[PDB]
RNA sequence: AUUGAAAAAAAUAAUAUAUAUUAUAUAUAUUAAUUAUAAAUUGAAAUAUGUUUAAUUGAAUAUAUUUUAGUAAUAGAUAAAAAUAUGUACAGUAAAAUUGUAAGGAAAACAAUAAUAACUUUCUC
C-alpha cells in the first residue's frame, strides 16, 4: 500500500564517464539588515536580497549593541491592523495606568 | 626584575580581505571554465507554466539557434537539449530598492586620518602609542600590587587611560612574548587583546605617560616602531 | 628572464617550432592553435576563456623561482646536487614539458629531447618508471626469470630489444612475447637508455644473454645456456643503440647463437642481462678488463658465478621466450648444429 | 495517468538528476594543455608557500609564549598560577563577527551596554 | 573453481607494482580526478572563502594562545591492557579489552602550532520517518538538502526492522550529503547569518551535545527550515518542509576546543559544561 | 577545400587508407563522440518569406520549416539494507560497545572512537 514510483532501467554510467555534478548557481548578493552584503552561491535565479531580521538585528548575537531596532514577519496583526484601526488612542505613559492589579 | 605588562590591542577587519592580481585572475579563469561545464538552469521548475514571471523571465532571456536541414553552420551542428546548446556556456539574465553596496574606501582612507578606526577596512589594526620622545610603541603599563593577574592590570589600568571609553576583550592570561632590557632591569609581558567597542582617546593629564597615540596596520608598524623593537614583535601580527 | 636567454642553456631547452612558441607566448587571442590542421577545425575550437592572462603572470612566477634555483646551482659543487638544481630549476619551464611530453622519448631527437640535460633524464626516468618498469619486472616475475637466473633487479635504465635483420620489420619487443625461430633466427640489437648521472667517457656496460631452460637429461633437470655475450661497451645518452657498429669482434665473449627450442621441451625463457663494469678511480680512461675465454662454458653457463668473478652489476634486462615450430630445423642447417632432439608429450 | 504529487516529484527529481542537463566534454588543444598544467602549478606552489608562511609565524608565537611562560614561571610564580589557568570554557565575544565582503552602514561603535 | 585457498605468492623485487597503470582498459580512470583532461574534473578554487580566511587571520593565532598549556605532556588513552607473565597460558592469549571501555580510545596531544583545532567537515542527516508509507517524500528531502547545501545528497536508506513502527528494512527515508571545504563554510555562514537569527526561543547549542573526541551537533526542526533563502523565495513550491541533523566534524581533540573554536564562527552556547 | 585572424612535422592511443614479414607491425592524414535511442492539437526556441511601425536595422506582426519538452534517481571500479547464489580481472575490510544529535525513547538514521618509528615527493627556516 506504499506510494513508491517505479523504477526505470538505471542507465550505465560506465568507467571513466563520472562526470561531476555542477548545479547551475549565481552569484547572489545578500543584503543584511544594515548596509553590509554578501555574494553567496545560490541556486534561485535572483541577484539581491533583503533580510528583514538577522543577526544585526538579535538581542542574542549583539549583547553590547544599547540600540537594537527589531522587526518581525509582516503578515496581520499589532504592526498591520492594531496601529491604523487605532490610531487616537495613544501612551510608556500610559502603559503605567494598568501597571498593576494591587492583589495578592 | 621588575615586572612590566603590555598590551597590544587589535581591531579585527570589518569586510573581507582584497585579492592579489594573480588571485583575481586565477578566480575569474576557474569561473569561466565552471562556467563552461555549467549545468543546464531548469527553469521548468523555479517558473511554472502561464505564470507572468515565467513569461517575464522567457522574454528577458535570449533564444540558442537551432539545427536546420539545408543549412550550413561553420562551427558545427548545433546541441541543444532542454533549449540550451551544449558546446558552450549559457547565460541566464535575471520597498524592493536596489541593493547598493557601501564602498570600500571610507573617508578616512582619502583623508588619511591616523587616529581612526575605519582607516583599513580589510586589515587588522594595532594601537601604536607614542612616549616623551618619538619611539612609538605598544602600550607597557607597570604594576607593583602583583594582587591582580597581569592580563586583568593591563584591561583596567587600559579602560582608566582611556576614561572608559572602551570596549576591550582578554583573549587569554598567557602574555605572548617578553621584551627584555638589561639597561633598566625591566622584563615586558605583552598580552592579547581585541578592541569591541569605543576609541581610545587618551585623557590622562597628569602627563603620567603618553602624548599620541595611532591604529596603525603592520606595514605602518615598521616604519615608526623602531628596528629594533619591531624585529623582536614581527611574528606577533597579523599580515592581513 | 633566465628561460628567455640561452647563452650557456642548451638549445634543447625550446620550442623548435615558430608557430607554437608564438601562441604559447601570445599576448592577445589573435592566432590560431597550430596542433589542429583543418581550418574547420581551427574554427570550431575555442580556447578557454581568461587563459592567457593568467598564463602569463603564472610564467613570470615560475621564471623568478627558476632564476632563484639557478644561481643557487652556480654556487654549488657537487655534481649530484647540482644536477638535482638544474632538474629542479627547468622542470616547470612550459617549453620543455612541450618538448617531453609531445615527442619520441625512445628514438629521441637531440634537438627536442636531449638526454645529456638533467631535466630531460629526469622526466624519462619518471616516464619510465610508469609503465616501462612496472610491466617489466611483472614479466620477470610472474615468468621466474629473476631467481632463476639472479637474486634480484634494480632498475636504472631502460632496455630495449629487436631484430632488425631476421626478417626486416620493425617492431620493438614488448617483455615476454613470443617470437618465432625465423623471428629470432640472426641477431638483437639493444637501446640500453640510462637515466642516472654516470661518467659516459668512463663507464663501460656487458650485456649477456642467458636460456635456463635446456633440458638437462644427465640429471633430470634443467641447465643454463650462454646466448649472447659482449663485453667492454662505452654508451652515451643520446647514442645508446649497441649494434654491429659501437662493438668489435673483441667485445663478442660468445657469438650470437639462435633460440633453437627443441620439441616437447617446453618454453624456453632468454632473458637479456646488462651490467656494468667496476668503474675504478685513480686511473685515466675506462677500465678495459680482459674477460677469461678459458673457461665460459656456453653450454652449463653460472651467470651468478660470473658476475661474482668480475664484479658486475645489473642495471637493466629484458626477456623473450621460444618455441618449437617448423622453422627450428632450418635455422639448425643454417647454422650448422646438430638436429634437435624430439621429446615426448607427457611428463613421467 | 500519474498523480499530481507523483509529476511534482518527478519535476524535484528531474532537478536532481544530471539527464539532458550537461554540456559536452571540455577538451583543451595540445597546447593550452600545457597552459592549463603550468597555470595550476604555480596555484599549487603559492598556496604551499601561504601555508608554510603561516606555519613559520605560529612556529615563532609558540617559541615567544614558552619563553614567556619559563621567563614568568622563574621571576614570579604567583602570576604565572594565573596565567597557565586554563580556558575550557572560553568563547569568543560574540560581537566579532566574520569578515563581509561590503561594509555596514555604520562602520563602528562608539557607545557600549 | 577446483579450491578456495588463498595465498599471494612472494616477490623478489621491491619496485611497487600497479596493475591498473599497466592495463589497457579504462584510459580514462589513469587521470587524476583533478587533472584537467579527465571527465571527472571539476574546479576546486572557484572564489576566495571568507569564512576560511576569518579562521587563517584572527582566530588561529588566538586559539593557540587559548588552549596553551605550559610543558603539557600527552595523555595516553585506554588501550589493550597486556597479560602479566605469571602463568603458562599468556604466550598465545589476545590482549584485555580496555579498563572502562570495548573500544581503544585515542591519545591527547598538547595543542601545537601544527595542530590547531580546526574545521574539516560538516553532514547534514535527514530520516524522514513519514516516508514508511509514502516513499515519494523522500525524494523531497534530497530536493531540500540540495538547495540548502548546495551539493548533491547521498540518499538514505532503511538498515534495521522495527515492526512497532510500522518500519521496513531496505527501503528509502532521506539523503545525506558530505560538505567539506569552500561549500562547508559557506553553509556554516549561512546557518549562523540567516537560519539561526530566526527562532523566537533560541539560546544556542547544548554545551551537553558533542563526541568526547571533537565533533558538535545540533539539529534543526521542520519550520526553521523555511528560513533558508531558497525555501524563502519559491514558498509556493514548498508545501511540505521537515527538519533534519546537523554534525560539525573538528580537529578538536576534545570537545570543549570545539566549542571555544566554533564560537568563533559566531555559534552560541547556553548550557553547563561537564 | 570554401567559411572573421595573418610551408609544415618530430609523443601514447583511436579512426581512415596503404602494405612489409610463416612477427596483430610500419608509413601518411586528422584528433570524432563520451549520458544518447520511436511516439507531443497544446509549452519554449530558432531560420526563412511579407506587413506595420520604428536606408540599414530594433520591436511587434501572419505563415512555412525545423529544433527543444516524453521532463525518472546510479556521476563512484560505487564496498556490510534489498535484489544476478556458477566464470574471470581489480579493489576493500567487517561486528559489538561508547559519546552525541528535532520528533527519537532500550530499539529507526547520521557522525566520531588504536600508534606513526622508518621511506618518497613538495614547500619552507
Amino acid at each position: 500500500t506504499r506510494i513508491t514510483l517505479p523504477r526505470r532501467p538505471a542507465k550505465k554510467i560506465q568507467l571513466g564517464k563520472s562526470r561531476p555534478a555542477i548545479y547551475h548557481q549565481f552569484n547572489v548578493k545578500m543584503e543584511l539588515s544594515d548596509g553590509s552584503v554578501v555574494i553567496r552561491r545560490s541556486q534561485y535565479p535572483k541577484g539581491e536580497i533583503r533580510l528583514i531580521q538577522d543577526q544585526r538585528n538579535n538581542p542574542l548575537w549583539n549583547p553590547s549593541r544599547d540600540d537594537l531596532v527589531v522587526v518581525d514577519a509582516n503578515s496581520g496583526g499589532s504592526l498591520d491592523r492594531f496601529n491604523k484601526r487605532y490610531s487616537s488612542l495613544f501612551s510608556t505613559v500610559e502603559l503605567s495606568e494598568e501597571n498593576k492589579k494591587k492583589t495578592q | 626584575p621588575k615586572i612590566k605588562v603590555g598590551v597590544l590591542l587589535s581591531r579585527i577587519p570589518i569586510i573581507k580581505s582584497e585579492l592579489n592580481e594573480l588571485e583575481k585572475k586565477y578566480y575569474e579563469y576557474q569561473s569561466e571554465l565552471e562556467k563552461r561545464l555549467m549545468w543546464t538552469f531548469p527553469a521548468y521548475f523555479y517558473f511554472k507554466k502561464g505564470t507572468v514571471a515565467e513569461h517575464k523571465f522567457l522574454s528577458l532571456q535570449k533564444g540558442p539557434i537551432s539545427k536546420k536541414n539545408g543549412i550550413w553552420f561553420p562551427r558545427g551542428i548545433p546541441d541543444i537539449k532542454h533549449g540550451r546548446e551544449r558546446s558552450t556556456k549559457q547565460e541566464v539574465k535575471l520597498v524592493n530598492r536596489p541593493v547598493i553596496p557601501n564602498d570600500r574606501i571610507t573617508e578616512a582612507d582619502r583623508s588619511n586620518d591616523m587616529k581612526s578606526l575605519e582607516r583599513q577596512l580589510s586589515r587588522t589594526l594595532y594601537l601604536l602609542v607614542k612616549d616623551k620622545s618619538g619611539t612609538w610603541k605598544f602600550p607597557n603599563f607597570d604594576l607593583s600590587d602583583e594582587s591582580k593577574p597581569l592580563h586583568v592590570h593591563a584591561e583596567n589600568e587600559l579602560k582608566l587611560l582611556s576614561g572608559d571609553q572602551i570596549y576591550t576583550w582578554s583573549v587569554s592570561a598567557t602574555p605572548i612574548g617578553v621584551l627584555q632590557d638589561e639597561r633598566n632591569r625591566t622584563a615586558e609581558f605583552i598580552v592579547k587583546s581585541h578592541i569591541l567597542a569605543g576609541k581610545f582617546d587618551l585623557v590622562a593629564s597628569k602627563n603620567d605617560a603618553f602624548e599620541d597615540f595611532a591604529w596603525l596596520t603592520k606595514g605602518e608598524i615598521s616604519e615608526y616602531v623602531p628596528k629594533d623593537y619591531f624585529n623582536k614583535t614581527e611574528f606577533l601580527l597579523a599580515d592581513n | 628572464h633566465i628561460w628567455s636567454d640561452f647563452t650557456t642553456r642548451p638549445s634543447s631547452l625550446s620550442i623548435q617550432s615558430s608557430k607554437v612558441k608564438n601562441y604559447l607566448f601570445q599576448k592577445k587571442a589573435s592566432l590560431d592553435p597550430p596542433s589542429i590542421s583543418r581550418r574547420s577545425n581551427r574554427i570550431k575550437y575555442s580556447p578557454p576563456e581568461h587563459i592567457d592572462e593568467i598564463f602569463r603572470m603564472s610564467y613570470d612566477f615560475l621564471e623568478q623561482r627558476s632564476s632563484k634555483f639557478y644561481e643557487l646551482a652556480n654556487k654549488t659543487k657537487n655534481p649530484l646536487k647540482k644536477d638535482a638544481l638544474l632538474i629542479k630549476a627547468e622542470i616547470n619551464n612550459p617549453e620543455v614539458q612541450y618538448n617531453f611530453q609531445f615527442n619520441n622519448k625512445l628514438n629521441n631527437v637531440k634537438d627536442i629531447i636531449d638526454y645529456d640535460v638533467p631535466v630531460y633524464r629526469h622526466l624519462g626516468k619518471q616516464h619510465w618508471e610508469s609503465y616501462g618498469q612496472m610491466l617489466l619486472m611483472q614479466r620477470l616475475e610472474t615468468l621466474a626469470a629473476i631467481p632463476d637466473t639472479l637474486p634480484t633487479l634494480v632498475p636504472r635504465a631502460e632496455v630495449n630489444i629487436k631484430f632488425p635483420f631476421s626478417t626486416g620489420v620493425n617492431k620493438w619487443i614488448e617483455p615476454g612475447e613470443f617470437l618465432s625461430s625465423n623471428v629470432t633466427s640472426m641477431r638483437p640489437i639493444f637501446k640500453i637508455q640510462e637515466y642516472e648521472l654516470v661518467n659516459v667517457e668512463k663507464q663501460l656496460y656487458t650485456v649477456l644473454i642467458v636460456n635456463p631452460d635446456v633440458p638437462d637429461l644427465s640429471n633430470d633437470s634443467f641447465k643454463t645456456a650462454l646466448c649472447y655475450g659482449l663485453v667492454n661497451i662505452n654508451l652515451t645518452y643520446n647514442d645508446n643503440l649497441i649494434d654491429p657498429r659501437k662493438f668489435h669482434s673483441s667485445n663478442i665473449i660468445a657469438d650470437y647463437l639462435p633460440p633453437v627450442p627443441e620439441k616437447n621441451a617446453g618454453k624456453q625463457r632468454f632473458v637479456v642481462w646488462v651490467f656494468r663494469q667496476p668503474l675504478i678511480e685513480d686511473k685515466q680512461g675506462p677500465n678495459m678488463l680482459e674477460i677469461d675465454r678459458k673457461e665460459l662454458s656456453r653450454d652449463d653457463f653460472d651467470i651468478r658465478q660470473f658476475t661474482k668473478k668480475y664484479n658486475l652489476t645489473a642495471i637493466g634486462a629484458h626477456i623473450w621466450r621460444s618455441e618449437w615450430d617448423a622453422k627450428v630445423a632450418a635455422v639448425r642447417e643454417k647454422y650448422g648444429l646438430p638436429p634437435g632432439r624430439v621429446f615426448s608429450r607427457v611428463r613421467r | 495517468s500519474l498523480s499530481p504529487l507523483a509529476q511534482r516529484v518527478v519535476t524535484q527529481l528531474s532537478v536532481m538528476s544530471a539527464s539532458r542537463k550537461q554540456p559536452k566534454l571540455l577538451k583543451l588543444a595540445r597546447e593550452d594543455l600545457i597552459k592549463h598544467q603550468t597555470i595550476e602549478k604555480c596555484w599549487s606552489i603559492y598556496q604551499q608557500q601561504q601555508r608554510e608562511r603561516r606555519n613559520l609565524q605560529l612556529e615563532l608565537q609558540y617559541k615567544s609564549i614558552e619563553r614567556s611562560m619559563n621567563l614568568l614561571q622563574e621571576l614570579s610564580p604567583r602570576l604565572f598560577e594565573a596565567a597557565n589557568a586554563s580556558e575550557k570554557g572560553k568563547r569568543f565575544p560574540m560581537e566579532m563577527k566574520v569578515p563581509t565582503d561590503f561594509p555596514p552602514n555604520t562602520l563602528w561603535h562608539y557607545n557600549f551596554r | 573453481p577446483k579450491s578456495a585457498c588463498s595465498l599471494v605468492k612472494p616477490v623478489h623485487h621491491l619496485v611497487k607494482i600497479d596493475k591498473s597503470k599497466l592495463s589497457p582498459r579504462f584510459p580514462e580512470l589513469k587521470y587524476d580526478k583533478s587533472d584537467i583532461r579527465s571527465p571527472g574534473f571539476k574546479p576546486k578554487d572557484t572564489h576566495a572563502d571568507r569564512l576560511n580566511d576569518h579562521y587563517l587571520n584572527t582566530l588561529q593565532s588566538d586559539l593557540l594562545l587559548i588552549n596553551y598549556s605550559h610543558n603539557a605532556a600527552v595523555v595516553k588513552g585506554l588501550k589493550q591492557r597486556a597479560w602479566s607473565g605469571d602463568s603458562p597460558y599468556h604466550l598465545n592469549r589476545p590482549p584485555k579489552n580496555p579498563r572502562g571501555s570495548k573500544a581503544q580510545l585515542p591519545d591527547i596531544h598538547p595543542i601545537k602550532w601544527s595542530n590547531i583545532p580546526g574545521l574539516e567537515s560538516v553532514v547534514i542527516n535527514c530520516f524522514v520517518r513519514e516516508a514508511r508509507e509514502n516513499q515519494l517524500l523522500a525524494i523531497t528531502a534530497a530536493l531540500q538538502l540540495q538547495q540548502i547545501t548546495g551539493c548533491k545528497p547521498h540518499p538514505i536508506f532503511s538498515k534495521n526492522d522495527v515492526p512497532t513502527w510500522k518500519l521496513r528494512k531496505g527501503h528509502q527515508m532521506g539523503a545525506k550529503v558530505e560538505l567539506k571545504g569552500k561549500e562547508m563554510s559557506q553553509f556554516l555562514s549561512t546557518l549562523t547569518e540567516i537560519v539561526l537569527p530566526r527562532i523566537r526561543e533560541y539560546k544556542g547549542i547544548s554545551n551537553q551535545s558533542g563526541n568526547r573526541f571533537g565533533g558538535i551537533s545540533f539539529g534543526l526542526t521542520a519550520e526553521d527550515i523555511k528560513f533558508f533563502p531558497e525555501i524563502d523565495a519559491n514558498q509556493d513550491s514548498w508545501p511540505k518542509t521537515f527538519g533534519m541533523h546537523i554534525n560539525i566534524n573538528t580537529s578538536a581533540q576534545l570537545d570543549y576546543q570545539a566549542r571555544t573554536l566554533l564560537s568563533g564562527f559566531q555559534f552560541p552556547f547556553f548550557g553547563e559544561e561537564k
